[PDB]
């Protein structure tokens, strides 16, 4: 999975 | 809530308030206008080497400016700088980076 | 896991503390931190790793040049871009530019990246301390300014991914008199805090330390 956090 | 973007909107606050009216000759000084007072309404925080205010402040009837000041780190001696502002903007307009 | 480690100690594995300015760049200077380190690491090449190809071109993997960013994304920016210059060749401006990536002259290399699960924080003590300077975010508030020294604890942020905002580089961990923390470097010139370098209280995911955190796998 892609890190969230930094996304939106 | 990336990393280096900017805070959610808040409310001003009598801080921010005061770095506007710190700030007020500075946009002056640049406009070469003279203008009223001018209220803090809203604003947003970004995190570099030191902080980044954007504050929507709210100078005329229902006109309303987006200034951006960047606060220096407590370290060296600096105070606060007019480094952008936007000139034209609404009530709504939403704070965002430049 | 020994009770220490510091890759600075260890050697030519750490590059100078870099000032980022009023540019929301910080998260650029935790993945050029780490591949350097990386490399070093890997061959004994402490290379400068310009900041501003992430400011100017990551743009895909989801950042935002001065007004914001991850590292990972960032890693993965410099995979599929096929490399990253270093500063003499692509000179840092703090400001959004429009790309200027030239292939000939990327002067490093990432193959896979290293993603530490969220929250986990011994896994960030296993990969800094096995093997690279891991590269992360965390809540900031108005305290962590003032840092001068010693070890930044806090009870005014919170770890959760809503509001960590700030990319900074594990270089180490270690402890102090009997709390553990975080030998941490920081973007924002030498001058500020213990020589550009931070120490925050280990083993609390203290703001977040362990959110969004990642390293590089080299290509070398
Ligand atoms: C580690 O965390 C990073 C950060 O979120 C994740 O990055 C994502 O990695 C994928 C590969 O698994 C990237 O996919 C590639 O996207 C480019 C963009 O068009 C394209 O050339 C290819 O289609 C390719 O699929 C993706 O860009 C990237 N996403 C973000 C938001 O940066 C990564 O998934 C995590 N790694 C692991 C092993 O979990």
């Amino acid at each position: 999975e892609p890190q969230n956090c930094s996304a939106t | 809530m990336i990393p280096g973007g900017l805070s959610e909107a808040k409310p001003a606050t009598p801080e921010i308030q005061e770095i506007v009216d710190k700030v007020k000759p500075q946009l002056e000084e640049k406009t070469n206008e003279t203008y009223g007072k001018l209220e803090a309404v809203q604003y947003k925080t970004q995190v570099v080497a030191g902080t980044n205010y954007y504050i929507k402040v709210r100078a005329g009837d229902n006109k309303y400016m987006h200034l951006k000041v960047f606060k220096s780190l407590p370290g060296q001696n600096e105070d606060l700088v007019l480094t952008g502002y936007q000139v034209d903007k609404n009530k709504d307009d939403e704070l965002t980076g430049f | 896991y020994p009770p220490s480690m510091d890759w600075r100690k260890k050697g030519n594995f750490v590059s100078p503390v870099k000032n980022q300015g009023s540019c929301g760049s910080c998260w650029t200077f935790s993945t050029t931190g780490a591949l350097e380190s990386a490399v070093a690491i890997a061959t004994g090449k402490m290379l400068s790793l310009a900041e501003q190809q992430l400011v100017d071109c990551a743009q895909n993997f989801n950042n935002h040049g001065c007004q914001g960013g991850l590292p990972s994304q960032a890693f993965e920016y410099i995979r599929y871009n096929k490399g990253i210059m270093g500063e003499d060749t692509y000179p840092y401006k703090g400001q959004d530019d429009h790309c200027k990536f030239q292939p000939d002259k990327a002067i490093a290399f990432v193959k896979d990246v290293a993603n530490i699960t969220m929250n986990d924080e011994e896994a960030m003590v296993e990969a800094v301390a096995l093997y690279n300077p891991v590269s992360f975010a965390f809540e900031v508030t108005n305290d962590f300014l003032m840092y001068r020294k010693g070890i930044y604890s806090s009870t005014s942020c919170h770890k959760t991914p809503d509001k960590v905002n700030h990319a900074v580089l594990a270089v180490g961990y270690g402890e102090e008199n009997g709390i553990p923390y975080w030998i941490v470097k920081n973007s924002w010139g030498p001058q500020w805090g213990m020589n550009g370098y931070f120490l925050i209280e280990r083993g609390k995911n203290m703001c977040g330390l362990a959110a969004c955190a990642s390293y590089p796998i080299p290509l070398v």
